[PDB]
């Protein structure tokens, strides 16, 4: 059944599950033509998987030759979500591979059932939460990193950085759809709580700075703040 | 012109006999219907007056037999039966018909709507489906499971109509998920016309017999088999000319005939306005669409 707010824990459980969010697929640029008509220009994208257990991210970086020549290419990115999550799958061991997948929109379910037929023991779920995850693409360097790609590329990420060494899944997943709402409400003001002094640095192995205990209790106050602060301004409240 | 002869009506029914109905009361001097046209299947069904619950009948073709109706006070139902002495029988419809105890098949002699909604049902096909060999007639209730709706409990009552299921590996090659998916041309014409069915003339039989199980017993089963087999056929983007023209003449008598107080559970509106309006044949049912606008715009 559709992930919600009731069965929210169950992210953490030890069921292997992964998060598909397709919003980042097909990424275009509108534009006037010489003419004076409109025409898109697309960008490269990326597909967004995420082990929220463990933090795992599979980076499947879309490149813009993907489009070429194709028509109806948001109906076609659904089905290359599909068709390289499934990829992905197969490529793991049986003993790594999803009991779930739990898609970010409902319209990637038909596409991902389809091309995991051969999977008939990998639940593929929908989910009532509104989880922010769009937002992937104003952490710097996954940003970087697709757009510099040149070719299809596949890039593994911890985006937990190392934080499960001190506090739990639940904590982490807390703190990242935190930032990740934050940085999706109003990104200026997300990055310049994160990025104001440039002596707290990132490891680079990491995506977010070295934040003590403390300055993370701190960052997050200031994320629920800008957050709020957007929720009245939207709604006049 | 043959003859279903009754050997009395002990409990008070409504019987059908194809598309029209007539009510018999407990005990009325009832011995069956006359005059009914050789060359086409029948349906012979009953709903009894005190369980408006439970529509049941029989699938029949006078030319296979002398088939009678008796009621069986045991399992409180009217049975088919075959009366093997073609002279027992015979003698037996005579006196019958010289009593004027038969009600004749009212026939409009400019009516083809039983040949128009049975064209290509035949019964060594029904048999198939409603699997009980010692008969050469076919018992359907409005209880009655398919094998698809099993799949998801008693196997000898079931209907085995053809398994239709988008979201399957036999629906989808392997490398062609997205086309497939969205262009079931491959699924119609060569798993399921060109392997299974054989020709589109069975395709339509099968099509044809669900509607009608749907329509005359309410029965749910055959009412998902006929939207699949037409959601089939205008979800594909390659359909041979002359099935698009024959299903255009098919849908249109089953919307013609069918009540229209029984239109809210008999038609699926999201398989219609899909087929009608969204399908790759959206514009190949002009007459379907047409009697479906002027008579059921509520559900579109
Ligand atoms: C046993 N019976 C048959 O032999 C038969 C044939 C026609 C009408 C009615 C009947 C009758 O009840």
């Amino acid at each position: 059944g559709a992930m919600n707010s009731s069965n929210y824990a169950e992210l953490f459980n030890n069921d292997i599950k992964l998060f598909v969010d397709d919003t980042n697929v097909y990424r275009v640029t509108v534009h006037k033509t010489f003419e004076g008509n409109v025409a898109t220009k697309a960008i490269n994208g990326c597909i967004f998987t995420l082990n929220p257990k463990t933090g795992h991210l599979f980076l499947k970086i879309i490149h813009t030759s993907v489009w070429a020549g194709q028509k109806r290419l948001s109906q076609l990115a659904k089905w290359k979500t599909a068709e390289e999550v499934s990829a992905l799958v197969r490529s793991l061991p049986k003993e790594e591979q999803p009991k779930q997948i739990i898609v970010t929109r409902k319209a990637m379910l038909d596409p991902l059932e389809v091309h995991m037929l051969d999977f008939p023991n990998i639940a593929i779920r929908p989910t009532e939460l509104r989880l922010p995850f769009s937002a992937a693409m104003s952490i710097d360097k996954l940003s970087d990193v697709v757009m510099k790609a040149t070719e299809p590329q596949m890039v593994l990420f911890n985006i937990y950085d190392d934080w499960l060494d001190r506090i739990s899944s639940y904590t982490a997943f807390s703190r990242l759809t935190l930032l990740l709402r934050a940085l999706k409400t109003n990104e200026e003001s997300a990055k310049m709580i994160l990025l104001s002094d440039p002596t707290i640095t990132i490891k680079s192995y990491h995506l977010w700075p070295s934040f003590t205990d403390e300055q993370w209790i701190t960052i997050e106050s200031q994320m629920r703040d800008l957050i709020l602060t957007e929720y009245g301004r939207k709604y006049n409240v | 012109m043959n003859t279903v002869p009754f050997t009395s009506a002990p409990i008070e029914v409504t019987i059908g006999i194809d598309q029209y109905s007539f009510n018999v009361k407990e005990n009325q001097p009832f011995h069956g219907i006359k005059d009914i046209p050789i060359g086409h299947v029948h349906v012979i069904h009953f709903q009894h007056a005190d369980n408006s619950s439970m529509r049941y009948g029989y699938w029949f073709d006078c030319r296979m037999g002398n088939f009678y109706i008796q009621y069986d006070p045991k399992d409180g139902l009217y049975k088919m039966m075959e009366e093997r002495d073609g002279a027992k029988f015979e003698n037996i419809v005579h006196n019958f018909k010289e009593r004027q105890m038969m009600v004749s098949y009212p026939k409009i002699d400019e009516d083809d709507t039983w040949y128009n909604l049975t064209e290509f049902v035949q019964m060594d096909k029904i048999r198939k489906i409603v699997r009980k060999d010692e008969n050469q007639f076919s018992y359907v209730d409005s209880s009655m499971t398919t094998v698809q709706e099993n799949e998801l409990s008693d196997p000898a009552h079931s209907l085995n109509y053809t398994v239709i299921n988008f979201k399957s590996r036999e629906a989808i090659r392997p490398g062609h998920e997205m086309e497939d998916f969205l262009d079931k041309s491959y699924y119609l014409n060569t798993v399921m016309l060109q392997g299974i069915f054989k020709n589109s003339s069975n395709y339509f039989g099968e099509l044809q017999f669900a509607f009608l199980n749907a329509m005359f017993f309410g029965n749910y089963g055959s009412s998902l088999q006929w939207h699949a087999m037409i959601e089939l056929i205008c979800s594909s983007a390659t359909v041979p000319k002359h099935m698009l023209d024959k299903l255009d003449e098919i849908l249109y008598y089953q919307i013609k005939t069918l009540p229209e107080q029984y239109s809210d559970i008999l038609l699926n509106e999201r398989v219609w306005n899909i087929c009608l309006y969204s399908s790759f044949q959206k514009n190949s049912l002009h007459n379907t669409e047409k009697i479906m606008e002027n008579k059921y715009p509520e559900l579109l």
